[PDB]
This record gives structure tokens, sequence and C-alpha cells, in this order.
């Protein structure tokens, strides 16, 4: 049974109790077509609309454009201004991975972050990389090697503020961008646990974790450094005027300046934690079967969980390794091959990372090894969702994709805040 | 029967009166203009550490106490 | 690609990443379509994985069919289209 | 814009009621929870003796009394709804009166959604440990000892998602926990043991019962028989481990029990509170053990008689229980052993004035000219009435006028010397295929009445409730009921308004209505009805049918702008005396609010913050002016001058937008940025331009909320503001707090989003305070002008 809207408005009048959260089972309000609102239309390019943004303001819409001549991808995105039943004006359009050779179509994915709402990640991989070879229907494929681009763009401003154009441009109109490859087991893509601290995202590129800090400070200095307030850091400064970043504004590259910049400067920070010492250390230092171990074989990092008030990342590290067995002799104590999990908490802060929980060792009796991975990505999955606590609407990381150029189905825009539907 | 009510006090509302019939708007009660500093005994704090970070760190140490008992079996 | 398979009795909260996660490791996979609830806007609980190779696919078929994930026995099947 | 808000009359509705030994071991007190407002009485031969009125910098959202151990009396447990958690103790020094804050401090989390059923906060019975249930999926624990310097509270995860309510039991080795939850497969009723050491649940005494789809309440019983009291829509059971005891009663079936209270120290019988006001006595059949224990034999319950609708039940001593209304006035009742004539065993004794909720009010010269007067509607259900509001020199002067039904919508037709009200009734249908009223009310008692007999939509369920709308003419001197107007079947009467239009000479009263059928949910279409109450009768003049509901309706230079759904929508009144429509706005979601000044509108969007529109006499339509970009979802909104506007939102809070004087670009011109912040503590029903008193800074804003709390708005000027914010500054370095609540984080605009401090606007509650301190205690001047009684006196000639 479903109360009439009427009655629901009558209530809160005299509770004065009204929010999204009681009116949920409520119906949207407005529902537009996409075809009424967009304009120039014919076979107006092709445009993949992502989504609402968090604000429900802005409407953002990519393109992927092949050029069949080769063939080498461009991505564009775009930020369009919603006014209801008007038509959809734009405000913002931009390249992604800017001076990159795309060979294969790729899987975007644009990302806000909880609080700050003044710029937007856009992740990018492809099923395969590019090989070194031809094979006349194509460059063909490598299949122990994939890419994954990832950058970062400045959302367009409110209105106003320092309006110093010398002449069309302003202060926030920045633009990163970063490519690095991955190995097998190719690394999980954990969207809401990698943006759950405003301004940073955790990267996995196999053989390290890499916290990357973007952050744009005025006149005063009062706020200095997200990240580390030893392991490997680093912290540049740009002016307008180790994962390998490339920096620019909607052109080429800002001037790389030092600390007695005045005026506006933007921030660059990279924290890595090294995953082979990690194993190493855990099992020198805490692992019970420390004396057994000879060597690992291969890993695979999942984040279990990212605490933004006490900077502490929490990764569980699937480890297949070889060892000796147990000391007990009912023969020959030839080594096995064994998988097993470690627990470690990452603090940002200071830069430490400690030990929370060493597993046991596992019989690997000839499994696909394949079977390993499927098996401990499944036991980070129980763990997450058996510790799974609701958040606040308003601190989720908005995640936005539109499979429609992969063989997939979006039909639905919406914005369950304003109760408003945009219909594909 | 349903009633033989409890009685703190056999005087309460025994001379209570109000000359008045559904009509009692009087906000009698003085209100309170604290001007005087007098220090608080604790301070009400929250545990910092994560729920699910905080039950791995101490399972983990009862498992360690379990196999650390070994000196005596 | 050479096979397809049908993914289901998943949890609602249970993503494309982590299905994702949890099929790759057996082989390449060409495409996948977890499939959404339009007035919702969360999982149907079942979705579609087409594998690159029809013996990865087949792998991951015995050692995913039937098994808990978050509590759930998942459903692993052969659909053509 | 810079504005002064300050309050007129206190909120009166009572959000909850407490008793104990909280100001002596032997003083038996009352503690009332007036929103902000705590009100502490002492029951004394006279009653209850008033003590002090602690202004709290924040909403009450749990107030508990407890005694630890070697405590000399109860101490008192205070949280907020901004998560201000305090410990309270009571202190008197001959004449000195003070409240000491033992522990204080915030216990918000940035993670975890508020909870659907709010904030409950439960105290163990050996005073182990405070359980506080604010967030989905979490429960806090603050440990209770004296020993340590600081009070560690954390969190364990609650496998259980969706918590009803929660209760700690009695007599048991460790703290327990009983709750009621629901989930896919229904809902039921689980139990758990804290452990402090290893701050985790333990598997609870007694496990898994499939309890009913509307089970509400849960009640700790007392260490004699121990156990809990689950009260549902349609049976009340007792649950303690494999004995279970299920009563249902068809009595309770007809509304739903939405308040309790102990009245034997045992728990032998318990008080039960209706939402029609009716009221019960849930009996606990004794049964004695050889053993030395006690058992539970049976459950009944005793229908008492009538009461107000309750929100919270106490009671107090002798046979008197006092009435914690919401809805309506509080009362102190007498239940006697012998049954009046009606049988009932409940009579008043005294009753306390209410007028809260305030839905809809208007400002009339009434009697004499030039003194205003507030006509508000007040209150719900058989507790619905009219307040006249009034600043009488020889402070406030309040006349009830009681309708026994639901008031909505009230407007002043001054040419006839009458009030148009919208009310509303409940029916209940029965076994003749037609509804029949449960009272008499103001709609029913009318001395002349009329039916619509329209036949613009030409083409039920038993015992369900179903609403009668009518409109009310209501004589101004003697305010009885002189015209019922009775409303379509099934039709909603949302909007009204009193004027002239176009070159008619002719006054007349507008209604827009709204069908509600019990088929859809969705308000597809609705009238606006025309009426004329020309001399002792009403008439339909014209019916305009409309594809929607109207909600909100305003006069606007002699024409009828209307808001149907999302449409914002314009009418001329023809010569024929009709309505045809000029132009129309449908960027909106829900137009509920509406404000105009000349040729500009101020529409009030639900969801969708506040928009501008201005209506271009020469084209003959609106144009999109400006908008308040920033997400809201409004309750009531006002017009302050010409490039300022008023707003009220659901967080409680009060924010100004103004057109961009810096702006260059026609997108500038198009933002409204908020220039005021602040945060009221109250849900703003109704804004109306006027004044109390007979006619130093320009402005005046009355407004009236849901516990009836009347407040003023006025603007201030730059040099003012700047006065007045540094002598506010200066005020709470001298001025202490309950609970050591800072004044600047209590202001603060807070939303589930964001949080900012408080801007553009001064709280006058604060300023006012300057008169009732001490003389040394006022250095808050330090440059002379000593004697700053020249400032504030003046101030308060404002109400
Ligand atoms: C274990 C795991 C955890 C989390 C993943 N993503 S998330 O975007 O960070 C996330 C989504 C949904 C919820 C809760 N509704 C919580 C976090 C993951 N993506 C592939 C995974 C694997 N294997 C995996």
């Amino acid at each position: 049974r479903r109360e009439h809207v009427l009655k629901q408005l009558e209530r809160v009048k005299i509770s004065g109790q009204l929010s999204p959260r009681l009116f949920r089972k409520l119906p949207p309000r407005v529902c537009v077509s996409l075809k009424n609102i967009v304009d120039e239309d014919f076979l107006y390019a092709g445009h993949i609309f992502l989504g609402f943004s968090k604000c429900g303001r802005y409407v953002l819409s990519y393109t992927s454009s092949s050029g069949d001549d080769f063939s080498f991808y461009i991505y564009h995105l775009y930020w369009w201004e919603f006014n209801v039943h008007s038509k959809l004006k734009l405000v913002r359009q931009v390249r992604l991975f800017q001076d990159e050779e795309i060979y294969s179509d790729l899987y975007l994915t644009v990302c806000e972050w909880p609080s700050d709402a003044s710029k937007v990640i856009v992740f990018g991989f492809n099923t395969r990389s590019a090989n070194g070879m031809l094979m006349n229907m194509m460059m063909m494929s490598d299949e122990n090697h994939r890419d994954i681009y990832v950058s970062t763009v400045a959302v367009p401003p409110p209105g106003r503020c320092a309006a110093c154009q010398d002449a069309q441009c302003l202060r926030h109109g920045f633009m990163l961008h970063t490519k690095y490859q991955v190995v097998y087991p190719f690394p999980t893509f954990q969207p809401a646990f990698q943006l759950k601290k405003d301004q940073v995202v955790l990267l996995n590129t196999s053989y390290s974790l890499v916290a990357c800090a973007v952050s744009v400070h005025s006149a005063g200095d009062r706020s200095f450094c997200q990240i580390l307030y030893y392991v490997n850091y680093t912290k540049l400064y740009y002016v307008l005027e180790f994962v390998v970043t490339d920096l620019r504004g909607r052109n080429l590259r800002p001037m790389r300046e030092r600390t007695a910049v005045q005026g506006q400067y933007l921030t660059v920070e990279q924290l890595t934690l090294d995953f082979e010492y990690v194993i190493n250390e855990v099992i020198r230092h805490d692992a019970t079967w420390g004396h057994q171990f000879c060597s690992f074989s291969d890993y695979d990092i999942v984040i279990l969980e990212v605490c933004p008030e006490t900077n502490q990342v929490l990764i569980n590290i699937g480890l297949l390794l070889l060892a000796f067995p147990s000391p007990t002799e009912e023969g020959q104590l030839r080594p096995k091959t064994y998988h097993t999990s470690l627990k470690v908490a990452w603090d940002l802060n200071t830069g430490i990372f400690e030990t929370v929980s060493v597993g046991d060792l596992t019989e690997v009796k000839g499994q696909t090894s394949g079977s390993v991975w499927s098996s401990y990505r499944k036991s980070c999955v129980d763990m997450v969702m058996k510790w799974l606590v609701p958040e606040s609407s308003g601190r989720y990381v908005n995640r936005m994709t539109n499979e429609a150029l992969h063989k997939g189905s979006l039909k639905v825009l919406a914005d369950s805040e304003r109760y408003t539907w945009i219909v594909l | 029967f349903l009633k033989g009510l409890p009685v703190y006090n056999k005087s309460n509302f025994s001379r209570f009166h109000a000359d008045s019939v559904c009509k009692a708007s009087n906000r009698r009660p003085s209100v309170y203009l604290p001007t005087r500093e007098y220090p608080s005994e604790q301070i009400i704090v929250t545990e910092k550490t994560n729920i699910l970070l905080r039950y791995l760190h101490q399972q983990w140490d009862k498992k360690n106490a379990a196999k650390k008992r070994d000196q005596e079996q | 690609g050479p096979m397809r398979l049908y993914v289901g009795s998943l949890h609602f909260n249970i993503t494309e990443d982590m299905l994702r996660g949890i099929f790759e490791p057996f082989g390449r996979i060409e495409s996948i379509q977890l499939m959404m609830d339009s007035e919702t806007g969360r999982s149907k609980g079942y979705g579609f994985i087409t594998f690159s190779d029809s013996e990865c696919a087949k792998k991951a078929l015995e050692q995913l069919n039937g098994f808990e994930l978050a509590g759930r026995p998942m459903k692993v099947g052969h659909v053509t289209e | 814009s810079y504005n002064y808000v300050v309050t007129a009359q206190k909120p009166t509705a009572v959000n909850g009621c407490v008793t104990g030994h909280f100001t002596s071991a032997e003083d038996l007190n009352l503690l009332i929870a007036k929103n902000t407002r705590l009100e502490i009485y002492v029951v004394t031969a006279e009653g209850l003796r008033p003590v002090k009125e602690v202004g709290m910098y924040g909403k009450i959202a749990v107030m508990e009394l407890f005694r630890p151990k070697g405590e000399s009396k109860d101490l008192l447990f205070i949280l907020t709804a901004k998560y201000n958690a305090c410990i309270l103790e009571y202190k008197q020094s001959g004449e000195s009166i003070d409240i000491i804050t033992r522990a204080h401090g915030n216990v918000q989390d940035r993670i975890g959604r508020p909870s659907e059923t709010g904030i409950i906060g439960i105290i163990d019975p050996e005073c182990r440990m405070i359980g506080l249930r604010l967030y989905d999926g979490l429960f806090k624990v603050i440990p209770l000892d004296r020993d340590n310097k600081e009070l560690k509270a954390f969190n364990i995860r609650l496998e259980e998602l969706h918590v009803i309510d929660v209760k700690f039991l009695y007599g048991c080795q460790a703290p327990t926990i009983c709750f009621v939850y629901q989930d896919p497969q229904g809902r039921h009723v689980k139990t758990y043991e804290v452990s402090l050491r290893e701050k985790e649940f333990n598997k609870g005494p007694w496990k898994q019962e499939n309890v009913e789809a509307e089970a509400s309440m849960v009640i700790a019983v007392p260490e004699p028989f121990g156990g809990a009291i689950i009260i549902g829509q349609e049976s009340i059971t007792y649950h303690n481990g494999d004995k279970y005891l299920a009563i249902a009663p068809p009595i309770i079936k007809q509304s739903t029990i939405v308040c309790h209270n102990r009245v034997d120290p045992n728990g032998s019988r318990y008080l039960l509170g209706d939402m029609e006001g009716r009221l019960f006595m849930l009996l606990l059949e004794k049964e004695e053990q050889m053993d030395g224990t006690v058992t539970l034999k049976d459950l009944r319950v005793e229908l008492l008689g009538e009461t107000s609708i309750a929100e919270c039940l106490t009671y107090l001593d002798n046979g008197v229980v006092f009435v914690g209304s919401r809805l309506g006035d509080s009362q102190l009742v007498k239940l006697n052993v012998d049954s009046n004539e009606q049988g009932s065993y409940v009579v008043a004794m005294e009753t306390f004035t209410n007028l809260g909720p305030i839905v809809d009010m208007c400002v009339v010269d009434l009697e004499r000219q030039g003194q205003g007067q507030l006509v508000t509607c007040s209150g719900a259900f058989k507790e619905g009435s009219l307040r006249i509001i009034r600043n009488g020199i020889g402070k406030l002067h309040i006349r009830t006028v009681p309708l026994y039904e639901s008031p909505r919508k009230i407007c002043y037709q001054e040419v006839s010397q009458c009030f148009g009200v919208l009310s509303s009734r409940i029916e209940v249908q029965d076994t003749s295929g037609g509804t029949t009223a449960l009272r008499p009310s103001a709609s029913t008692q009318a001395l002349s009445s009329s039916v619509s007999s329209s036949k613009l939509f030409s083409s039920t369920s038993f015992g369900e409730e179903v609403e009668v709308h009518n409109l009310l003419i209501i004589d101004q001197h003697t305010f009885e009921v002189l015209h019922a107007h009775q409303f379509l079947q099934n039709e909603y009467a949302l909007s009204l308004v009193s004027c002239k239009l176009g070159k008619d000479p002719n006054t007349y009263f507008i209604v827009g209505t709204a069908m509600v059928y019990p088929e859809e949910a969705e308000p597809k279409q609705g009238r606006i009805v025309v009426f004329q109450y020309s001399d002792g009768k009403l008439q339909t003049v014209a019916e305009k049918e409309v594809k929607g509901a109207v909600y909100s309706m305003v006069e606007f230079n002699g024409k009828l702008l209307a808001s149907i759904n999302s449409t914002v929508r314009l009418y001329e009144w023809t010569t024929e005396k009709e309505l045809r429509t000029e132009c129309n706005h449908y960027n909106n979601i829900m137009a509920l609010y509406l404000k105009t000044k000349g040729d500009f509108i101020l529409v009030g969007d639900l969801m969708r913050s506040v928009l501008l529109l201005a209506y271009k006499p020469m084209e003959g339509n609106f144009e999109e002016i400006a908008r308040d970009f920033n997400p809201n979802w409004m309750s009531a909104v006002e017009i302050l001058d010409d490039d300022n506007f008023l707003g009220a939102e659901n967080a409680f809070n009060l924010f100004v937008c103004q057109k961009d004087s810096a702006a260059t670009t026609d997108e500038e011109r198009q933002h409204l940025q908020e220039v005021g912040l602040f945060h009221l503590g109250e849900f703003v029903n109704v804004f109306c331009h006027g004044s109390l008193v007979m006619q130093p800074t320009q402005g005046s804003v009355l407004f009236g909320t849901v516990n009836g709390m009347i407040g003023l708005v006025t603007s201030l000027s730059e040099s003012w503001y700047n006065l007045l914010l540094d002598m506010q500054n200066r005020l709470n370095k001298v001025i202490k707090s309950v609970g050591k609540i800072e004044h600047s984080f209590w202001r603060s605009f807070h939303t589930e989003r964001k949080t900012e401090p408080a801007t553009g606007f001064i709280d006058g509650d604060l300023i006012e305070s300057f008169l009732d301190i001490s003389r040394p205690k006022m250095q808050e001047v330090v440059a002379t002008a000593d004697d700053l009684i020249k400032v504030v006196e003046e101030l308060t000639r404002i109400h």
C-alpha cells in the first residue's frame, strides 16, 4: 500500500519532519526526454551521457571519436546546464589524456569526491594493452598487460570570483593526467574506497599503492600537505605563465615553480607504499610461520576500508608463496605452494604501516591459480559486505558510467535528491 | 479494582486549585541566566579506531595469546 | 566471443567491478552486463559475462557455480544470446 | 542584507516529560522538554511549583534521569539534535541556583546516516553505561565512571540496519538491550548482551521471535517481572524467554498507540496513549512463586476515557497524570475510581495553552484600529482551533476558538467582517455504504450549510478514514461558524484567497482544490472555485478545471496567480466572470509557495530551493530573473524587499538570498547569492508582513512554527549589524551555556550535506538577555555609553 502525496504533505505541516529519506517510496516528480532538452539534434555526434552531478546542476557526457583511417581514439568530456523543461546549455568542453595514443576503446568512469565538488576524476582502462606487432586485421593485444589512464579535471566555477582575464579563460581550469601499466592478477577497481578521502586517490599499480593529492592554494599559508603530515614521497608545485604526471590548463604544461611563488599555485603530492617491502617485513617480524618461508610467487592487493578522519588505509594482501611444511616428519619435507592473506593498516599522516592480521598457510593441492585469486577476492567481498555500514547522503562517491559502446543499456539519468529523471 | 494508585505523599495535589477553565499560558518558571564558571569533571570523547580495524586487531591479539602460551602445555 | 555466461542469484549490493574482480582471474573477458533496475537504480541480481576463450569460461563455471558469495549461492550457466 | 530575529512567544508544544528527584533527594520533580526549553517543577500540595527554565543551545532529543552509585540525588542526561551530550547536576546554595555540567562533548560521527525513527537514548538500570542509537547499523556506548578524566565512547556494529525501538532490560547479569527491527521477512525482536570489556555484542538471553508488522514500541518491565512488552497496531505481547503472552483487543485496532508510561514502580500497571486521544490502562496479572520470584499470569487493557492527543504521559502523584500534548493543549488529569455519567474515569483539572502546530495565520486589526492581531490555525484533529493573539496593555493575550477538526488555511474579508477558514474532518465508513462523523465539529455545527453541486468529474473501503473538506465562514466578533460549504467527495481544498479580480467590484473567496481518490496516489485533477458571501449566504460564481493540485494561490495586480503541481499560472477575470489563462512557467518541481511584490514573484519549491519570476506587462508573460542554485528543501518563503528574499528549510534553518549587485554578464545576473545563514531550531510553516505593536530600523515579518513559537524578522543597517555582532560576541564571553555548547556552533547553518558559520543574522534573544544580567557583570562595553539602556530597551519596543 502506497500513501497519497497530499496525505504526506499534510503530515509535514503538523509534524515538521520533511526529508528525502521520508519521501523515498514516492515516484519521480519530473522526467524529461533527452530528445526534448537537447538542441541542434539531427545525428549530433556520439554523445554518451553519464549522469547528473551531486549538486544536480550539471549533467555530464563524453564522446569517443575513432577516426577510421591505424586509428587512435580521442576522448572528450562535456558539462551541461540543467534547467528542467528548458534546453541544455553547454558550459565546458575538455580533451582528455592529451598527447596519448589510445589503440583500443576504453571503459571510462567519471567520479566525484564525497565533499570536494571543485574537481572530478576520470578513470579509463582497456581490456588488454596494445602489443608491439601487427597481424593484418589490427595491431593485436598483449595478454599480460593492461593500460590504466587516470585524469583529474576542474569543475566549472559556480560564478563570479577573480575575473582577471588578460585577453575566455580563468583561475581554476587545470588538468592533470597520468598513465601506468598493470600485470596479472589485474588490480581490482574500487572507486568507493579509492576516493573515500577528499582530494586524494588510491592507485594500485601491481607493484605499489600510490596516494595522490592535488590541491590549489592562494595568498595565505595555513593549509599545507594533505599526505605525509622512510618510504618514497614527492611534492611538486605548479603555477600558470612514483607515477609520472603531466599537468596542463587547457593547452600545455604550466610552469613548474617552487615555494617562493605568490598568487595561485597547484600542489601535486604522491605517497607510495612498496608491496614487496611490506610483504617481506610482515613475514620477517610478525608471521608465526616466518621460519618456513622461502619466497613468494605472486600477490594481489585489495582495499578493505579507508578512514578519512584518521588517514588510515586498510588493505588485504593475497599472497602466493613457497614454504616448508610444519616441522613434523612423515617422510620427505619438500617445500609446497601455499596461499595466504596479510592485513595491513597504512597511516597516511606518519607514513608508517602496521600489521593488523596474519593468515595461516592453506595448501594449494593443484588449483588453477586463477581460482586462488577468485576465492581470495570472494572473501574480500564477503568481509566488506559483512562490515558494511550505511553512510550519509552527500558523503558518497558518485560513480558515473555508460557502457553503451562496449556491448552493453542505460535508460534513466536520475537526480534522486530533486526526484528528477532524464529518460534516454 | 484497576485503582489503588501509588502515593509518594498524601499532601501532593491536596491544596491545588486554579480559578480558570481551559486557559493557562503562564510560563511561571524564571529563566536561568548562568554567569558563573564551574569546571567539568569529565569530557566525552569518541574512539577514533575503525570498528573493522579494531575487531581484526583484538582477534589477532587473541590468536597470538593462544599460541604464545606454549611455555607450558 | 566464444562463450557467454549467465550470473544470477547475486546480492543487490554486489557491483559489476566486483563481478569483474572475481571472474577476470580465469581469463580474458570480452564484456560484462550487470542488469540495473531503472526505477530503483539498484542491481537486478543477474548478469551476463562473455569470455574471449571458451576454455576459461568453463573453468570459471566449475569453480563458481553453486558457491556462496556474500551468503547467497551464485548461479553460473551457459547462454547463447 | 542584515536581519534581527527575536521571539514574541516561546515554543509551547510538549516534546518530552520525565519525573525524578533532580533538585533534591526528597523532592518529586517534573521536567518538561519544550524544544530548547527545559522547564523544572516540584510536585507540592498546591500542584506544580515552578523552579527554573533552562534554555539549552540545542533541541532536546534525549532527556533521562539516572542515579549512579553513591550519588546524593538524580543526575540528568541531555542529548541535543546536533549531538551535544552532557551530564547535568542541580545545586542550590541557599538562594543561588546553579546547574553543573559534570561531563560534556559532541558524539557525532562523520559516517552513518541518521535513523528513520530518530535519536534513541537509553540508560542501563544499574547505571553502567549509556546506549545511543543515532545512525543505521551502529550503537554508541558511553561508559559511566568518575575514576577516569575522559569518557571513551565507542561504536559496536549492529547487524540489524533498520531498528524501530530499543530498551535496556532489567534483572540481568550484564547490560542487555532488547530491540525491534525490520527486514524483508517483516518485524522481529532480538536481544544482545553488551560487553564493556571486549567492546562487542554477545548472544542475547532469548532470541528470534516473529512480531507484528506494525510493532512500534518496546517497554522494559522493572526488576520483579523482567522481560519486555511489545505494542503493535493489533496486539500487545510479553516476552521473557520461553514465557510468551499475547492479546488482541479489538478496541485498540481503531487507532495507533503512540505513548506509554509506567504507573507502578513494580510494573503492574501502564498507561497507554492513542492518536485519537483515548487513554488506556495495561494491567499485568501478578503470579507470585514459592521460590521468592514473581511471574506474569495475564494481560488486560481497560479504556479509562478521553484526554488530549498526548506525545508523553506522566504519572505524578495521587491519581494525577500530566498529559504532554504537541498537537494541542497540555493537561493535568485526575484518575478516579468512580466513572461519571459518560462512563469516563478521567476528569480534567487544568489545561495549558499550546499554539502549535501553526499551519497558517493572518494579521488583522480586529478590535480598534492600527493594532495588529494574529489569527492562527492551530492544532490538528479533535484538538484543532483558532487562536487570537494580541499585545495587550494591562504580555500576550490568547483567545481559543475550538473547532474539533484540523484547520488548514485562513484569510480575512474586511468587506464581509468575517474569516474564511478551510477545515478537514475525519469520517468513518459503516454498513450503510456512506461515511459518518466521529464527533460533532465546526463544519457539522454551522448555522447554515451547503454541498458542492458540481458535475465536472461525472465518472471506497470499509473502516477506512476519509477526509471531508469544508470552507468555513466565521464571524469576526463572536467567531461563530456562519456557513460551511462542503466540497465534492474525495476533494481536498488546499489554497484560499480573498480579493477583487479585474474590474469586478465584488470581493470573492477563491479556493484551490485537488481530487484525492483511493485508487491513485498522484493528484491528476483539481478545481479553482470562486465563492461570494454576499449577505448571510454563500454563492458559487465560477469554477475552472485544472490538471493537478492547486497548491498556492495569491492575488496579483487584479489577477489570480496560482501554482498547479509544477506549473505557475496566471489567470485573468473576464467580463463574463470566468478565469482565462494568460501565461505559464513550467521550470518547477513542486511549486508550493508563492509571494509577490509589484511585478516580481518569489516561487518557493519543496525540493528545488527558490526562484524569482518577473511578469512583463507589455509581453504578457513571465521571465526567469534569478535562481538560488544551492539545494534546499523549502518549508516557507517571504519577500523582504525588491532584492532580498527570506527562506525557511527542512533542516530548521533560515536563509536570505539576494540579486548580485557586482554581476556584469547575464549568467551572473541569474545567480541568487545567499548572504544570510542562521539556525533557528524551529520549522516555519508561514511568514506574515505585520506587527502586534501600535504604529528605529525598517522591516517586520512575523512567522509561526510547528512548536507554537512566534517570532519576528526585522532588517538592520550595516552599522547596527556590526555593533550588534560585536555585542553578541562579547555577550557569549559573559553569559555561559548549560552543557558547554558554543553559541556560534548552535546558530551555525547545519545540513546533512554542509556546515557553515552563521552570517547576516542577529540573535535577538541573546541581545535582550543583557537586561536580565547583574549590573557588575555587564562589562561587554570596551568602547563609552556605560548606560546601554538607550539600546536594547528601544530594541524590545518592536514586540
Ligand atoms: C572487495 C571489493 C571491495 C570494494 C570494491 N569496490 S568499491 O567501489 O570500493 C565499493 C562498492 C560497493 C560497496 C558497498 N556497497 C563498498 C565499496 C570492489 N571492487 C572489486 C572488488 C573485488 N574483488 C571489490
